[PDB]
């Protein structure tokens, strides 16, 4: 929450990328691991699947032929080459969580994606533009003045109740 | 009839003021010696005008004609006030209180909204001198106040306002503050406007009478960060009077 | 055979470059609507009034958003729940003003994907596979209701389901966190749980075939080319990926059936994106995060702040500011 | 000309998703 | 008047005594606020520079002072020549460390 | 809007250098 | 030539003392014995000239006029402003705790 | 810091009488007003009329005066606005009107005065916290 | 198919105690979301009413009306965020509900204690708490140990209802595939998508 | 100068487009013998 209210992380194209591999690497585990139980092929006679697999045996336990057709016709594209579906799996969250780290390290100098200058001069302007970009700046001003009395106490902040952002009612 | 709540909910009548039947052209008779009152008033525009901004060149502006897009939300009802007789004999309604005021946006051609308070906060409108019954050739003229559109704790979307809010551009921290003194400075604007009620339906038993309205006022200024545009409102209105 | 059997056989047709299917029959219609939708409304709509106050929201692009900030705005607090078709307006004109693309987008999205599901399932039937890859994307699935109908559902209000937009969505975790504590929610850390496991075994599991890749091919060449599609064999070393990483932690905490080591890699995303979709349908009926504000009390009673009281000091500041012109009573309750 | 930009950006993958989905590769069992 | 720290990219303007008790302030919300300038009467004395000499009574200038207080000294800015935009950058220092971290 | 309009040749040239690279390699990829 | 009227008013005595004209119904909690009844009386009979005008409210008791005595240096009237008394913010201007 | 006889001295009257309270009336003082008072007072405020807390310089100023426990059992039997001009049991919960507020059918006047203590205890303790409301959260 | 029609219930039961006062009596149960948001209302036009302010004439700050407002058919209902709430109905507030929604007249003058009464506890009764059952919104601090039998009940049946369709999903495809024969897996020597021809 | 700011774009595309359409028909060229 500090990371929101005062560097606005969540517009930062970086953090952006890193979101884009956690969940893109949650996604590629989940659909890899569903298609390859969902595609074996029967090695043994029970109904648990489990216990048809030698470590040893040389042959795919599961159908890369099926798997392909599968993901074709549903999604329009699906993998052909198994090398490349697991290099594919260790790029996109490691490449995720490098992009982050890059963005971190702008945020070590309050290098920030903050604000769209743009939307500024407009809004400064023109007290009828409104979008989610400055909503969500009048929260992170709102948890600025809200949080650090307390958060940096070694800053001796003291905010009369009479400047604290508020809007109406709450 | 006795119609009931669930009978009108969600249909569209909530927001239709009452009517009178065609055979209510009677006259409701003015007793001098009494006190009288509007115990409901009830306004139901049906088309919002807009001045249009005639070009530097000008010639003439006209009133053109609006779409509205906030819904059934525009009606003026349990509006309650005295009926004063003066003393040359006409009538005079002041206002008291009701719900006197909705908010409305109406859209211009070219998709300019257009927000007004549609209201008549304390409307005095006065008949005619010398009225000794209300008839179906009787018209009300009179005047209301327009508060501004938003009131004074409104916050602009960059936290700006009057009674509360940011007094400048914080984003913008290093900016001259000369050009932009009319959005950080908000003001709070109060005009008056001008109606007509034309009573054209007496029920003389009853004490109901209906007609028609105009009223022209001021659409939104946006606490003074832009112009305001004319606008005038028509539509019907119902009235029940009841000795005081 | 005759006309209704032909068209059977087309629609279940497993030699369509797309599979249709009787679940596409539902699908392809409602997916091309939300998305034609939501291109025109994104692009080109005008400022839509989301919470019900005559402030309206600029959203598209054309209105001077970009990318980042520019979304399809939910509709107006004041429609809360009732249906708001097009047909329900008095004009396009009202209907854009109170956000109705947004009904529009989300109620045929929500039926486009919930057949999306059946469709996989459905394929996998022809096909002669077994059927639960639908039940992995279940997990997605209930995730998109949540945000865009259960939590609309509990709180009396589309105007507080998730906007169609990159900063819209990030509106709706602010607001959320301040009104549920989500962070101190349990299912929520199981969310991302599931999610940083997910990233972390997708990371593992591509690290360690792709380490014990059987050499088939040359320095010069893409190591990918050592592997032929369809072929009867496989092409990496299970067994020393086993030796590799049993050594790394020890021998059992290491999986050597293929079979069992795929399943947990579909469980555990799966599992913890269910657990976080839920934690988004049970705050929606307002079951909150866990509450440790003013926990901690010293012998006279001083309020002793913990880390718990210091993200309450932000929440507050989310509270007090959002929607800073909707609140005219001290309590907001939905 | 930023909203040109945006938009053309968004019409190239597009027409990029119809060339991969019907214009692969065809994945054939050699 | 209480300076703007670095981590903060707005900043209200709250002015204290010699010893750090709160006596003046650029109120939010108006209706109870009890430290106004022009309630608490603050001007503005300057000392050096282009206004050596000069003091301000009227509320809305010393305020405008008082905002410009948050960053440090006051300096005179040719924003024309450039457009600036007011919104502050930073400088190669900070590129350099960027770049090469 | 008032925006920066070296955006739109950063953004144009983000896109055509790289992707005209692309082009010209599996291009001559399928010509042999 | 353009100011914030409310930022104004509070270098005048509503900034000092209850604005008989102006303030809102909450500050009357302040002095013992005014808030509600009297404070709603005041309120429903605002608009004074002078603050001493507020003794002749209509039907005052022997000890309500007291009590008023007793506050008339708590009290002040300026010229009403717009911007504190339209939407009954006289009554609820949007501060709570 | 501890809870300590001079923490829990309070005013027993207007006469300036005090009486001094045992941890145990204070901490159930705090048991009862959570069962009976804090669903509308939690932490000093009033949910349903910000306007009035429980800070003991409000209950000073009331009328009659309540920065006192007589007072405040008092008000809990028998309950008045804030000028004394009327009584408000039909909508405050009170020995009176326990038939419509059923919670407070089964307080004994001990009872009573360990609420009483306890709201006059705790600005002591928490100081602007009690009655400040989420400023000071 | 069991599980199915299981899953349709307990979604419907979610619904159910979380907006019907009738079988689910607020007596009982507390407030609705929808009847505690009305309710919050109703006190501090109540409150301000006391005071002598008008409640129908006062213009809110957005300019709508700080207490009343139209509902988009028209009808009276309740101002601020409340106004998604308007369709509430319940047996304290009806008697104020005239023709064309609330009536100004009855709120002016008809209002009894034991409307204020319900309105204040149900109010102070809202459903909303912690999962340690802290009441009240998500900012508030420790003292008053209340979550309303509403959520318990809505969000217990939201979870199990939820589940129950994924059972309905892994048996009914399950089913499907046992009755088939390929429940264990694909058959190596009559794979069927080895006798298909390509898609391309 | 006050110098038209199209004038850039225009230029790196004039020059860009057709020198990119000639550097792909080359290097394909190169690569068949
Ligand atoms: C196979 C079947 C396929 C069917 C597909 C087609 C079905 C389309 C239906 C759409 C349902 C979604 C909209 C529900 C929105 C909503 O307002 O639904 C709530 C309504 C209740 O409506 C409320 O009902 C209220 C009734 O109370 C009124 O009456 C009460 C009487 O006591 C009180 O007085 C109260 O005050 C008063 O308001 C009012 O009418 C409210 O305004 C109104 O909103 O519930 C209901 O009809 C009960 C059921 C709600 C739907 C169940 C939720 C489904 C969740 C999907 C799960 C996702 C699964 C994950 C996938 C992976
Ligand atoms: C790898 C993945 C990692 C992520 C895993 C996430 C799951 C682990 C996190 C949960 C475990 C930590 C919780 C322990 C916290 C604590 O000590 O818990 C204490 C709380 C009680 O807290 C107390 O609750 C009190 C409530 O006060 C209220 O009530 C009081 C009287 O009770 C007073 O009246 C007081 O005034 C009033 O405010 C106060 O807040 C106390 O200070 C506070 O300590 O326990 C309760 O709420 C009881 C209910 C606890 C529910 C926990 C279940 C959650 C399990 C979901 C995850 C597993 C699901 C898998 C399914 C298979
Ligand atoms: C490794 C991975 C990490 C996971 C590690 C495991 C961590 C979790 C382990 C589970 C621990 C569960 C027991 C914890 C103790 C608990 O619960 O203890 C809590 C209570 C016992 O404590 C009492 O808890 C009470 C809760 O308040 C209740 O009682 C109050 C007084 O009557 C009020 O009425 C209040 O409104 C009402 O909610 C009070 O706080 C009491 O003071 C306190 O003693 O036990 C209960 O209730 C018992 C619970 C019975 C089962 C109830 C099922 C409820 C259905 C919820 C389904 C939806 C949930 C969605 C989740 C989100
Ligand atoms: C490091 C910090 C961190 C991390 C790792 C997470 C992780 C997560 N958060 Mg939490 N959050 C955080 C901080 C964090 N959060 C903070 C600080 C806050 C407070 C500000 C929140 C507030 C918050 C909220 C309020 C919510 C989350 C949710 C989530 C989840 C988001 C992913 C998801 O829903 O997948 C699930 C998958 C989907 C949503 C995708 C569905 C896809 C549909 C079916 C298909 C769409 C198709 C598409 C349109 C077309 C593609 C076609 C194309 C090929 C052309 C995940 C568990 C969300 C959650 O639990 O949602 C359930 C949620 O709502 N978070
Ligand atoms: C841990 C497991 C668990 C538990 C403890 C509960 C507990 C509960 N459930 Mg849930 N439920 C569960 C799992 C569970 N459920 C699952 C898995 C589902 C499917 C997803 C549901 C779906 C479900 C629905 C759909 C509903 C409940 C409801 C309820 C509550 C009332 C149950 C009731 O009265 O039954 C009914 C009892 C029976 C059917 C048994 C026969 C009883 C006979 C007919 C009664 C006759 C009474 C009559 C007046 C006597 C007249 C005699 C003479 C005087 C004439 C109760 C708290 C209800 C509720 O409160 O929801 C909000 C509700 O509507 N349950
Ligand atoms: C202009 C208007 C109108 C537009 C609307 C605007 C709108 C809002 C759009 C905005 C879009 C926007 C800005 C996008 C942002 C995206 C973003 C942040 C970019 C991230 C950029 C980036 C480079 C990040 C670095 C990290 C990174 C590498 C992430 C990659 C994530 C990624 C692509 C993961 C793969 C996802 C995925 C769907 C996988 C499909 C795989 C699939 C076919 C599996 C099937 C399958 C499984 C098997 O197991 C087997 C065996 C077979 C055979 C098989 O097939
Ligand atoms: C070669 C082919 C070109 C390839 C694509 C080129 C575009 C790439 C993007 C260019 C930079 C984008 C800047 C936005 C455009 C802009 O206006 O810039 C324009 C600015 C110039 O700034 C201009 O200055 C003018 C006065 O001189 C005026 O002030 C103008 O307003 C201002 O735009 O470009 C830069 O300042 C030069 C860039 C040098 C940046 C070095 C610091 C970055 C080092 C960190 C890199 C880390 C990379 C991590 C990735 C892993
Ligand atoms: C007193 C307190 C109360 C007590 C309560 C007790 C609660 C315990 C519940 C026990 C549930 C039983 C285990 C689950 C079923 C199981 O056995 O799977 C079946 C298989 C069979 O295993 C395989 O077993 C095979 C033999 S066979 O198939 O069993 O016959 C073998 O071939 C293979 O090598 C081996 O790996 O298990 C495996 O594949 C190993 C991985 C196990 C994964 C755990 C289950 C799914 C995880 C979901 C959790 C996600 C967390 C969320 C993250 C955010
Ligand atoms: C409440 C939390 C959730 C509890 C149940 C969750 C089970 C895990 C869900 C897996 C989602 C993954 C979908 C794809 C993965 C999928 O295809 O899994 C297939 C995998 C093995 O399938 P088999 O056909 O060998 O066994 C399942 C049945 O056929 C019984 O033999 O299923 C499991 O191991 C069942 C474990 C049940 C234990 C309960
Ligand atoms: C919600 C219905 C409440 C509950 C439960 C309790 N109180 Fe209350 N209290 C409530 C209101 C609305 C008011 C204002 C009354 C008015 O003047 O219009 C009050 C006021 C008090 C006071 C007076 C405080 C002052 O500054 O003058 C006291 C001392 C008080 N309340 C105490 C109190 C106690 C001890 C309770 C538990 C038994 C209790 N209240 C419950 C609302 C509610
Ligand atoms: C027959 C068939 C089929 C097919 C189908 C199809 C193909 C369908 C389609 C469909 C579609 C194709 C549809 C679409 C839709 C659309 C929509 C519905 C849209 C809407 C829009 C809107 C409404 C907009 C508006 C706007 C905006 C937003 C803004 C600006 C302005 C305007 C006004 C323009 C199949 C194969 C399956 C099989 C069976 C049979
Ligand atoms: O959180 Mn806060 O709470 Ca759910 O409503 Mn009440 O305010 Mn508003 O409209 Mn969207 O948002
Ligand atoms: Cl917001
Ligand atoms: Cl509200
Ligand atoms: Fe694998």
């Amino acid at each position: 929450l500090f990371f929101q209210g005062f560097h606005n992380w969540t517009l930062n194209p970086f953090h952006m990328m890193g979101v884009a591999g956690v969940l893109g690497g949650a996604l590629l585990c989940a659909i890899h691991g569903a298609t390859v139980e969902n595609t074996l092929f029967q090695d043994g006679e029970g109904a648990s699947t489990f216990r048809a697999f030698n470590p040893t045996q040389a042959e795919e336990t599961y159908s890369m032929v099926t798997a392909n057709r599968f993901w074709s016709q549903i999604f329009g594209i699906a993998f052909s080459n198994k090398r490349w579906l697991h290099f594919f799996m260790l790029f996109v969250p490691v490449t995720g969580l490098w992009m982050s780290a890059i963005g971190v390290v702008g945020l070590a100098l309050n290098l920030r994606s903050y604000d769209f200058i743009s939307q500024e001069i407009r809004a400064a302007e023109d007290p009828e533009f409104e979008t989610f970009y400055t909503k969500n700046l009048l929260l992170n001003e709102g948890i600025r003045a809200w949080m650090a009395p307390q958060d940096q106490p070694h800053e001796n902040f003291v905010f009369p109740e009479e400047v604290l952002p508020r809007g109406n009612a709450l | 009839q006795t119609l009931t709540y669930d009978d009108i909910v969600g249909t569209g009548l909530a927001n239709k003021c009452p009517t009178l039947d065609d055979t209510a052209r009677g006259a409701y008779p003015i007793d001098s010696s009494q006190t009288y009152r509007i115990a409901r008033l009830c306004l139901q525009p049906t088309t919002f005008l807009v001045k249009e901004e005639p070009k530097n060149k000008r010639q003439e502006a006209e009133f053109v004609p609006t779409k509205l897009v906030t819904r059934e939300t525009t009606s003026l009802d349990q509006i309650q006030g005295e009926l004063k007789v003066n003393s040359d004999g006409s009538l005079t309604f002041v206002e008291e209180d009701g719900i006197d005021f909705q908010p409305v946006t109406v859209q211009m051609a070219g998709g300019e909204r257009i927000p007004l308070l549609f209201t008549v906060k304390n409307l005095v409108a006065s008949t005619q001198p010398n009225v000794t019954s209300i008839t179906t050739s009787t018209d009300f003229k009179g005047e209301f106040n327009v508060p501004s559109y938003r009131t004074a704790n409104f916050l602009d979307p960059k936290g700006r306002g009057l009674a509360s809010g940011y007094d400048s551009a914080i984003a913008l921290p290093q900016a001259k503050e000369e050009e932009l003194a009319r959005a950080n400075v908000k003001r709070f604007s109060l005009t008056k406007g001008q109606i007509s009620l034309n009573v054209a339906k007496v029920d003389g038993r009853t004490g109901e009478i209906a007609g028609t309205f105009e009223s022209e006022q001021l659409s939104d200024d946006d606490m003074g960060a832009h112009e305001p545009h004319e606008v005038k409102i028509q539509g019907v209105f119902y009235a029940s009077i009841e000795p005081a | 055979a005759n006309l209704w059997e032909r068209f059977c056989n087309w629609v279940t047709s497993t030699d369509n470059r797309l599979y249709v299917g009787w679940f596409g029959v539902i699908m392809i219609p409602t997916l091309l609507a939300a998305t034609i939708c939501f291109v025109i409304a994104f692009i080109a709509a005008p400022p839509v009034d989301i919470d019900g106050i005559r402030e309206p929201v600029s959203g598209s692009l054309l209105y001077g958003n970009n990318i980042i900030t520019g979304a399809v705005v939910p509709s107006s607090n004041a429609i809360g729940l009732h249906f708001y078709p097009i047909w329900e307006a008095a004009s396009l004109d009202e209907w854009l003003y109170n956000g109705g693309p947004y009904q529009l987008i989300i109620f045929h999205f929500l039926l486009g994907a919930s057949c999306y599901m059946g469709r996989q399932w459905e394929l996998s039937y022809r096909l002669g596979m077994r059927p639960w890859i639908c039940v992995a994307y279940s997990a997605p699935l209930a995730s998109a209701f949540a945000v865009f109908l259960i939590y609309p559902i509990g709180q009396g209000s589309f105007s507080d389901g998730m906007p169609l937009g990159i900063s819209g969505t990030f509106n709706f975790m602010i607001v959320f966190q301040a009104e549920h504590n989500i962070l101190m929610h349990p299912f929520h850390q199981l969310g991302v749980a599931g999610v940083f496991g997910g990233a972390l075994f997708c990371a593992m599991h591509g690290s360690l075939v792709t380490s014990s890749l059987i050499r088939e091919t040359t320095e010069t060449e893409s190591a990918n080319y050592g592997y032929k599609f369809g072929q009867e064999e496989e092409t990496y070393n299970i067994v020393a990926a086993h030796g590799y990483f049993g050594r790394l932690i020890f021998q059992y905490a290491s999986f050597n059936n293929s079979r069992s080591l795929h399943f947990f890699l579909a469980a555990w995303p799966v599992v913890g994106v269910w657990f976080t979709a839920l934690g988004i349908s049970t705050m929606a009926f307002n079951l909150n995060g866990f509450n440790f504000n003013h926990s901690v009390i010293d012998a006279k009673g001083n309020v002793i702040n913990t880390w718990a009281d210091i993200i309450n000091r932000a929440n507050l500041g989310m509270e007090v500011m959002h929607e800073r012109n909707a609140h005219n009573f001290p309590l907001d309750l939905a | 000309m930023e909203t040109i930009t945006y938009v053309f950006i968004f019409a190239c993958i597009i027409a990029l998703f119809f060339f991969a989905i019907f214009f692969r590769e065809p994945p054939r069992i050699t | 008047v209480r300076r703007m720290p670095a981590f903060f990219e707005s900043f209200p303007v709250i002015l204290t005594d010699k010893n750090g008790v709160v006596k003046a302030d650029i109120p939010f919300r108006r209706a109870e606020s009890k430290y106004s300038f022009e309630q608490q009467g603050v001007t503005v004395s300057f000392y050096g520079g282009e206004l050596n000499g000069q003091t301000f009574t009227d509320p809305p200038t010393v305020k405008s002072y008082a905002r410009k207080a948050i960053f440090g000294e006051i300096f005179e800015f040719d924003t024309e020549t450039l457009n600036s935009d007011g919104i502050f950058r930073t400088s190669p220092r900070g590129w350099f460390t960027f770049a090469h971290a | 809007m008032e925006v920066n309009q070296l955006g739109l040749i950063a953004t144009a040239l983000f896109v055509l250098v790289p992707s005209v690279f692309l082009i010209i390699l599996y291009v001559q990829t399928e010509s042999q | 030539e353009l100011v914030n009227v409310v930022d104004e008013k509070l270098g005048t005595a509503y900034g000092e003392k209850i604005d008989l004209n102006n303030t809102n119904i909450a500050a009357f909690i302040q002095y013992r014995g005014l808030y509600p009844t009297l404070a709603k009386l005041i309120v429903k009979n605002a608009p004074y000239e002078s603050v001493e005008d507020v003794l002749n409210i209509p039907g005052l008791t022997e000890r309500q006029k007291q009590i008023l005595r007793e506050n008339l240096e708590h009290f002040t009237v300026t010229e009403v402003e717009t911007a504190l008394v339209e939407g009954g913010d006289r009554y609820n201007n949007g501060l709570y705790k | 810091a501890e809870l300590t006889p001079e923490v829990l001295t309070v005013p027993l009257n207007s006469e300036g009488k005090t009486i001094t309270l045992t941890e145990k009336q204070y901490l159930e003082g705090k048991r009862l007003f959570q069962y009976a008072c804090a669903s509308c007072h939690v932490g000093g405020i009033t949910k349903t009329n910000p306007s009035l807390d429980l800070r003991t310089e409000t209950l000073a100023l009331a009328t009659p005066p309540r920065d006192n426990i007589e007072g405040l059992v008092d008000y809990m039997k028998n309950p008045t606005t804030y000028d004394g001009e009327q009584e408000i049991a039909e909508v405050h919960p009170s020995l009176r009107s326990a038939d419509i507020f059923p919670k407070m059918r089964n307080l004994t006047e001990k009872d009573l005065v360990a609420i009483a203590g306890h709201i006059l205890v705790e600005p002591k303790i928490l100081g602007d916290k009690w009655g400040g409301g989420k400023v000071y959260y | 198919y069991s599980l199915g029609a299981l899953s349709m219930m307990g979604f419907i039961a979610t619904c159910f105690v979380w907006f019907n006062n009738t079988v689910y009596p607020s007596e009982f149960y507390g407030p609705t979301g929808p009847e505690a948001s009305q309710a919050q209302a109703m006190t501090f036009l109540i409150r301000d009413q006391k005071l002598g302010a008008n409640v129908g004439s006062a213009q809110g700050p957005t300019g709508l009306g700080k207490y009343l407002m139209r509902s988009p058919t028209g009808e009276i209902i309740f101002g601020g965020e409340t106004m998604r709430f308007w369709d509430f109905r319940g047996p304290w507030l009806e008697p104020l509900r005239g023709p064309n929604g609330l009536d100004l007249n009855k709120i002016k003058n008809d209002i009894q204690p034991w409307q204020e009464r319900r309105a204040a506890e149900y109010m102070t009764h809202a459903p909303l708490g912690s999962l340690n059952s802290v009441g009240g919104v998500a900012t508030e601090i420790n003292s008053v140990n209340f979550v309303s039998p509403r959520s318990w009940l809505a969000t217990s049946h939201f979870v199990l209802a939820f589940f129950f369709l994924v059972g309905h999903l892994w048996h009914a495809g399950r089913a499907r595939a046992a009755a088939a024969g390929f429940e264990k897996g694909i058959d190596r020597e009559s794979e069927p998508v080895l006798s298909m021809p390509s898609l391309d």
